[PDB]
C-alpha cells in the first residue's frame, strides 16, 4: 500500500516507446503538486530519474521523459534498451493532512525480446574445515541465466535427495540475467560414504548436472 | 557531491526502539534550505517516506507513523537521527537517508536527491548469530580457459547483511557474492566467489574478507588449493 497508484509490472520491446502511469488524487497530483521519479537497479538505492514533472537530471539519458496531467503522471522512455530494466517510483506530495511526501507503489519494467541464457553451474564440495567441525555443505552456484527460472534438484549418487535442501529465488544480476544458490546440508557421515552427490540444475527444458565426490 | 552515510544497529527487538544516524558530507546541514529525510523500503515491498527536519529542529512526519517517529538533527556533527519506537515485524525495511532542497515545505515542490546507500534493521526477538567462514578451494571444471572459481562459504549467520571483499578490496575482477538464502533455521547463508587464472593458483593468495557488522564480527579466511 502506498499513497499514489502506479501497475506492479510494464514490459515493452526493445527500441519501442513504453509508458509508466502513476495516480493520486485531488489530494496530491490534482492539487497541482509536482511528481518526481525515482529509478532503482536492482540491490541499489534509488536515485533521482525525473523531477519537477518533466526535468531530467543531468546523467539521465534523454529517452525518459516526464508529464503530468490532472490526478495523474507518466513517465515514458523511447528507444527501449535492456539497460532500463529496473524499478520505477514516482513521488508527490498529498495536503490532505499536514503536508506528506508520498510514494507510488512501484513498476518494475521488463524489456522484452531477451535472448536465453543457459546457466552457468559451479558446485563445490564440503571443505576440509566445515567436516572437521563435524558439519557438510554442498555449495551449487547458479549464474548467468535468462530467463529468471531455475529448479534445482539434488541427487546422493543417483537417487533424489529431498531432504536439508535451501535455494534462493532468482536475483537480477547487473547484466540483466539471473542467479541462484542452493544449498545442500549432509552430516559428514552422509558425505563420506556416497561415491558422489549431484547438483542438477534444469532450466527452459535443458538441464546441467555437476557432481563431486569426496 | 553532496553525500550521505546511514549507520546504526541491524537488530531490534519488538516494542523496542530503532535508532538510526546520517552523516553528511560535502555540504552542509546547517545554515540550508534543505529538509534531510527518512525513507525505508521494505524487502521487496515500495519506498516510503518517514519524515524530514530542517536544521533549527523543524520537523515534517508522515501522519502514518508520526506517533512513534522522532527526528532529531546535530548541527556540529553534521548528523541527523531517527528514532522509531514501538517496532514490529512491520517496520524491517532498508532505511535511507536523503535530502530535499526545500524554499517552502508546504508548496510541496521538493524530492529527494541525493539519497544515501540505505542500511538494513530487521525486527526481530532473534539472537544475533556471527558467521562460519569456510574456504571454497579452487576447481577449474566450470570456468573458462586457463580460469578456477574459489570462494568463501559464509554459513549460519543473523541478520542481515554481511559484507565480503577480496584481499582487502585489492581484488575486484571476477568477483560474484550471492545473494543469501534464509534456511528454516532463521539463519543465513550466503557465498562468494571469485575466477581467477589457473597459473598463478601457487603464486598468489586469495583471501575473504567477510564482515558480519550486527554481531561486530570481522573473518579474514585464506582460500587455499
Amino acid at each position: 500500500q502506498s499513497v499514489l497508484t502506479q501497475p506492479p509490472s510494464v514490459s515493452g520491446a526493445p527500441g519501442q516507446r513504453v509508458t509508466i502511469s502513476c495516480t493520486g488524487s485531488s489530494s496530491n497530483i490534482g492539487a497541482g503538486y509536482d511528481v518526481h521519479w525515482y529509478q532503482q537497479l536492482p540491490g541499489t538505492a534509488p536515485k533521482l530519474l525525473i523531477y519537477g514533472n518533466s526535468n531530467r537530471p543531468s546523467g539521465v539519458p534523454d529517452r525518459f521523459s516526464g508529464s503530468k496531467s490532472g490526478t495523474s503522471a507518466s513517465l515514458a522512455i523511447t528507444g527501449l534498451q535492456a539497460e532500463d530494466e529496473a524499478d520505477y517510483y514516482c513521488q508527490s506530495y498529498d495536503s490532505s493532512l499536514s503536508g506528506d511526501m508520498v510514494f507510488g507503489g512501484g513498476t518494475k519494467l521488463t524489456v522484452l525480446g531477451q535472448p536465453k541464457g543457459a546457466p552457468s553451474v559451479t558446485l563445490f564440495p564440503p571443505s576440509s574445515e566445515e567436516l572437521q567441525a563435524n558439519k557438510a555443505t554442498l555449495v551449487c552456484l547458479i549464474s548467468d541465466f535468462y530467463p529468471g527460472a531455475v529448479t534445482v534438484a539434488w541427487k546422493a549418487d543417483s537417487s533424489p535427495v529431498k531432504a536439508g535442501v535451501e535455494t534462493t529465488t532468482p536475483s537480477k544480476q547487473s547484466n540483466n540475467k539471473y542467479a541462484a544458490s542452493s544449498y545442500l546440508s549432509l552430516t559428514p557421515e552422509q558425505w563420506k560414504s556416497h561415491r558422489s552427490y549431484s547438483c542438477q540444475v534444469t532450466h527452459e527444458g535443458s538441464t546441467v548436472e555437476k557432481t563431486v565426490a569426496p | 557531491q553532496l553525500q550521505l552515510q546511514e549507520s546504526g544497529p541491524g537488530l531490534v527487538k519488538p516494542s523496542e526502539t530503532l535508532s538510526l544516524t546520517c552523516t553528511v558530507s560535502g555540504g552542509s546541514i546547517s545554515s540550508s534550505s534543505y529538509y534531510w529525510g527518512w525513507i525505508r523500503q521494505p524487502p521487496g515491498k515500495g519506498l516510503e517516506w518517514i519524515g524530514s527536519i530542517y536544521y533549527s529542529g523543524s520537523t515534517y512526519y508522515n501522519p502514518s507513523l508520526k506517533s512513534r517517529v522522532t527526528i532529531s538533527v546535530d548541527t556540529s556533527k553534521n548528523q541527523f537521527s531517527l528514532k522509531l519506537s514501538s517496532v514490529t515485524a512491520a517496520d524491517t525495511a532498508v532505511y535511507y537517508c536523503a535530502t530535499s532542497y526545500v524554499d517552502n515545505w508546504h508548496s510541496g515542490l521538493h524530492w529527494f536527491d541525493p539519497w544515501g546507500q540505505g542500511t538494513l534493521v530487521t525486527v526481530s526477538g532473534a539472537s544475533t548469530k556471527g558467521p562460519s567462514v569456510f574456504p571454497l578451494a579452487p576447481s577449474s571444471k566450470s570456468t573458462s580457459g586457463g580460469t578456477a572459481a574459489l570462494g568463501c562459504l559464509v554459513k549460519d549467520y543473523f541478520p542481515e547483511p554481511v559484507t565480503v571483499s577480496w584481499n582487502s578490496g585489492a581484488l575486484t575482477s571476477g568477483v560474484h557474492t550471492f545473494p543469501a538464502v534464509l534456511q528454516s533455521s532463521g539463519l543465513y547463508s550466503l557465498s562468494s566467489v571469485v575466477t581467477v587464472p589457473s597459473s598463478s593458483l601457487g603464486t598468489q593468495t586469495y583471501i575473504c574478507n567477510v564482515n558480519h557488522k550486527p554481531s561486530n564480527t570481522k573473518v579474514d579466511k585464506r582460500v587455499e588449493p
